[PDB]
């Protein structure tokens, strides 16, 4: 068999390597984080805005928390988080509420 | 041994440089993981409220809309936001030179 005796690669080169890809990584990491924070302030400026419909409609319904006793469904917590179509109605709410604010 | 001491210039070998990296890295790590704790509050107090307001039944039949469009869908909501802040920006400069 045919040894490729690979070159020895000098402990520089191999330090420059890491530091592009260490760069690399955190420029990826830094494009995620302002993708999860500008989703951060979708998510708030959608939960705040309806929270307007959270606070009128729970102040309506405490008068009417009666004697159920429904048993408690066990939800996991990978259903507490919005799917692809959900998070799309929810851009595409938050960018009609938005577009309508730009407009008043 | 003071006077020859400073002229030793601080040629990283990329060892301070990786340390460096590193550590920025973990500061986006730790950035990214605050953002994904109030993501996540966020997308639950959504679908809470969704649940509570919106039907529950789940519109999984529909032909599968892109995430692509998702979340392009997404940056044009920052832009929207972005532009509204700019544009308000303008309008408080004229009304404030007008009054």
């Amino acid at each position: 068999m045919n040894q490729d005796k690979h070159p020895e690669i000098t402990d520089e080169e191999q330090e420059l390597i890491t530091v592009e890809e260490l760069s690399q990584k955190l420029e990826l990491l830094y494009k995620d984080m302002e993708q999860i924070r500008r989703e951060n302030l979708l998510f708030e400026a959608y939960l705040a805005r309806n929270r307007k419909e959270i606070a009128k409609e729970d102040e309506v319904s405490e008068d009417k928390k009666g004697k159920g006793k429904k048993k408690d469904k066990n939800v996991d917590k990978k259903s507490l988080l919005l799917t692809n179509e959900e998070k799309f109605e929810i851009a595409q709410q938050e960018q009609d509420a938005l577009k309508k604010q730009i407009d008043d | 041994n003071q006077q020859a001491a400073q002229q030793q210039q601080d040629t990283i070998s990329n060892k301070e440089i990786r340390q460096e990296l590193e550590m920025a890295i973990t500061e986006a790590q730790r950035q990214h993981d605050e953002f994904m704790l109030q993501n996540h509050k966020l997308q639950e107090e959504i679908k809470l409220l969704k649940n509570k307001n919106d039907g529950f039944v789940d519109r999984s039949n529909e032909t599968a809309m892109n995430e692509h469009k998702y979340l392009n869908t997404l940056a044009h909501v920052h832009q929207i936001r972005l532009d509204l802040k700019q544009t308000q920006t303008r309008y408080n400069q004229m009304s404030q030179e007008l009054q």
